[PDB]
């Protein structure tokens, strides 16, 4: 009945203080070990450190010079601060919890278990300012669908940093939604296509809107897709 | 089995390219097929169930010794890859310091 | 009313195996020392991971429980088997004995290695009561006591 | 630092077959409390990793039967009795006895399924994007296997090259199929120069290359 929710800036400038915070739902922070695990883009998981109330920020040596962890028992949030940030610190930052048995004296001197995880926060470490996306509808060509199925989508183009979230019709449309991985254009900006397959008879009768969220720029787009009107 | 006759079974290993010659005129139980060995196995004798759910590497007649501990006091004849059989039933290794209790004042 | 390890071990200490129990204007505090307790735990673990190691030699049957073998060859097998039983049983009881002494004396070593560290920290500002404590001859608030623990006392 | 080494590093299995993953630690993983703390973790497409096995053998609650952990003190093995389409993802091993927690390299498990021909669709660039001077023509291959496909852009029977970027979804968690999105990006001036924009798809499930085109403007 426990859940961990990461939160914090999506990009931090080189040499800043990358800060994040894992907010705890439905449990008392006093009763767990608290680990931060970061995963760089397509690499092995890296275990940053672990803390517990009454203090003991045991951390990995690669980052100990720069790591700083604390946790608030009233707000229920594990927190983290990585000072002087580099491009190497660009990673997904999952937070994790582990059972804490008070009487297990020997448990504070063993790496904590990784019982529960959060969704992971992306912190891309660069200097390029935040750019909201542009959303262009990928519509069928004059109902040349001709099949039993038809296709339509969105084009979330030119944005930075990652990521963007795309939901079709406020989540009501899920069956057949393929939201592609972002691709980095030669301009230093990302771009992805989100597509969905619908029955051919649904065009014109059904409304189709993709909802784009680029939380780095606090941008929210609701782009309706429909066949062209010549 | 009701028959007071007796059959003596002998055997030999015929080297490759060699020939075994039988010359006889009675009282000879003859071989029909020769046997050849397949590969590696391990012969165990037992008297308990087989269990394909559990995975093991040390066998005695009473079953399987599954352990990481380096000694065992189960069977001095266990075969496979096994802990060492010792006379003692228990040897306690200290994983903590000398315990000195406390007194109030 | 407070005492050290020259007498007895504290039962209230649970964050670790060694710690500081202080006393001043603000009252008693019991807080473990993390570096020293890990150095003890990590060496007992070093023993386990050396003795738990398995043997990769596979022995097969030479006896036969169902169908006994020749009395001579069997007696000699029995003689060898019982002789090997005696060696491992001896090598086992001894290893536990030695490692239990080295374990017990290992933790005592790390308690003093911590006591003799805090001693050099306090330099000429405290004295040895004799029971594993330090009478500090200057007012030391709760912040100053923590300076002794994290090795910042000047 | 304890070194977690996994093998194989790419484990393509056949939908419904068993397979194993070996994890060798540079050090013994026993602890004073008598438990050896090795764990196995499964991170499926776009998700937080979840723990399959804790303490070498104990499986975590809510995990399929086919996951059974085993190992000794240096050598450990994750065994999957029957890999179904829902077991795609990356698998890690972590020691949890020595500071710091360390993870294996990871094993990429991809389901080998039956061949599935892709559905092909083409999208003209929106008129809104042409106001920005750039034109993005999108071609889609939907729900197919194997993930090997050829996507040639033909602007007026002229095979394009260089301006083609394609993205690929992850193998699906139920039918084990992929999906691809080739994007032909070029300038507004070049878009307005030619008429026919074709997308030639060649795949194993197609007895001949399938093409979907669209003449500029039109409807
Ligand atoms: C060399 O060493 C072997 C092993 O020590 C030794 O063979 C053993 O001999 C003893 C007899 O001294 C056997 O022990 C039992 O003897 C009683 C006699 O009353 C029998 O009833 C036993 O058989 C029953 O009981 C078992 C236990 O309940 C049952 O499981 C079994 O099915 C029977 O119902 C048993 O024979 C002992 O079994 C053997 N061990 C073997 C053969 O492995 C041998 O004699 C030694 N050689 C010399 C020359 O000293
Ligand atoms: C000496 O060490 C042993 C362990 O090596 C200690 O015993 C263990 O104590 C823990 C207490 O947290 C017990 O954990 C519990 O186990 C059950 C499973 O049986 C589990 O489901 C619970 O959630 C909980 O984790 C553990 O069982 C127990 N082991 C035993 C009893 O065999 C022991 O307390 C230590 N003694 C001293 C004096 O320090
Ligand atoms: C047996 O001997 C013959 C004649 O020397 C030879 O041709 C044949 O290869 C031999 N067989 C083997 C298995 O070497
Ligand atoms: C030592 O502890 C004091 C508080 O008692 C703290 O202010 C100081 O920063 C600590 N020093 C280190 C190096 O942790």
């Amino acid at each position: 009945q426990v859940q961990l929710q990461e939160s914090g800036p999506g990009l931090v400038k080189p040499s800043e203080t990358l800060s994040l915070t894992c907010t705890v739902s439905g449990a008392s922070v006093s009763s767990y070990f608290w680990s931060w695990i970061r995963q760089p883009a397509g690499k092995a998981l890296e275990w940053i450190g672990r803390i517990y109330t009454s203090g003991n920020t045991k951390s990995n040596p690669s980052l100990e010079s720069r790591v700083t962890m604390s946790l608030d028992a009233s707000k229920d949030q594990f927190s983290l601060k990585l000072t002087s940030v580099t491009a190497a610190d660009t990673a997904v930052y999952y937070c994790a919890a582990g059972r804490l048995d008070y009487s297990d004296t020997t448990g504070y001197y063993k790496p904590p278990p990784l019982d529960y995880w959060g969704q992971g926060a992306l912190v891309t470490v660069s200097s390029a300012s935040t750019k909201g996306p542009s959303v262009f509808p990928l519509a069928p060509s004059s109902k040349s669908t001709s099949g039993g199925t038809a296709a339509l989508g969105c084009l979330v183009k030119d944005y930075f940093p990652e990521p963007v979230t795309v939901s079709w019709n406020s989540g009501a449309l899920t069956s057949g939604v393929h939201t592609f991985p972002a691709v980095l254009q030669s301009s230093g900006l990302y771009s992805l296509s989100s597509v969905v397959t619908v029955p051919s008879s649904s065009l014109g009768t059904q409304t189709y809107i993709c909802n784009v969220n680029h939380k780095p720029s606090n941008t929210k787009v609701d782009k309706k897709v429909e066949p062209k009107s010549c | 089995n009701g028959l007071s006759g007796r059959i003596d079974f002998h055997w030999l290993m015929l080297n490759p390219n060699d020939t075994v010659t039988f010359s006889f005129n009675g009282a000879f139980i003859a071989p029909d097929r020769a046997s050849f060995l397949r590969g590696k196995s391990m012969g165990i004798q037992s008297g308990v169930q087989v269990d394909a759910n559990c995975e093991g590497d040390c066998y005695h007649s009473g079953g399987t010794i599954i352990s990481n501990l380096p000694f065992q006091n189960i069977d001095s004849r266990a075969v496979g890859k096994c802990p060492r059989y010792v006379k003692q039933r228990s040897l306690l290794l200290a994983t903590g310091m000398k315990n000195v209790p406390e007194i109030p004042k | 009313a407070i005492a050290g390890f020259i007498e007895n071990g504290w039962e209230g200490l649970i964050d670790g195996w060694y710690g500081f129990r202080h006393q001043n204007a603000q009252g008693e505090g019991t807080a473990a020392d993390y570096k020293s307790t890990q150095s003890a735990i990590d060496q007992i673990t070093g023993k386990l991971n050396r003795l738990i190691e398995k043997t990769n030699q596979q022995f097969e049957l030479i006896d036969n429980e169902f169908n006994e073998v020749e009395k001579q060859i069997g007696n000699v097998i029995n003689w060898t088997r019982d002789s090997i039983t005696e060696v491992w049983s001896y090598n086992a009881e001894l290893l536990v004995a030695m490692e239990n002494q080295h374990t017990i004396d290992l933790a005592d070593s790390e308690m003093d290695k911590l006591y003799e560290r805090v001693k050099r920290q306090l330099r000429e500002n405290a004295e040895e009561d004799g029971t594993g404590c330090f009478e500090i001859f200057h007012k030391c608030d709760d912040d100053c006591m923590a300076s002794i623990r994290n090795n910042t006392y000047d | 630092d304890v070194v977690m080494t996994q093998s194989p590093l790419s484990l393509p299995v056949t939908l419904g077959q068993p397979a194993s993953i070996s994890c060798r630690s540079s050090q013994g993983l026993a602890f004073l409390d008598g438990n050896t703390y090795l764990s196995w973790f499964q991170q499926r497409p776009g998700q937080s990793p979840r723990r399959l096995i804790y303490k070498v053998s104990n499986r975590d609650s809510g995990v399929p039967d086919r996951f059974s952990g085993s190992g000794s003190r240096t050598d450990f093995t994750l065994k999957i009795s029957r890999v179904e389409a829902e077991d795609v993802g990356v698998y890690y091993c972590m020691q949890g006895t020595h500071w710091p927690l360390t993870f294996g390299g990871g094993t990429k498990v991809e389901i080998k399924r039956t061949v599935a021909a892709p559905s092909v669709f083409i999208f003209p660039p929106s008129d809104e994007q042409l106001k920005s001077g750039t034109a993005s023509v999108v071609c889609l291959l939907n729900n197919f296997y194997p993930r090997e496909a050829k996507v040639q852009w033909k602007v007026d029977n002229a095979l394009q090259s260089g301006n083609s970027q394609e993205s690929v979804t992850e193998q699906d968690s139920k039918d084990s199929t992929y999906s691809l999105s080739s994007t032909l990006t070029l300038s507004k001036a070049d878009y307005e120069k030619h008429k026919v924009y074709a997308c030639e798809v060649t795949h194993q499930g197609l007895r001949s290359p399938v093409t979907k085109s669209f003449n500029r403007g039109e409807c």
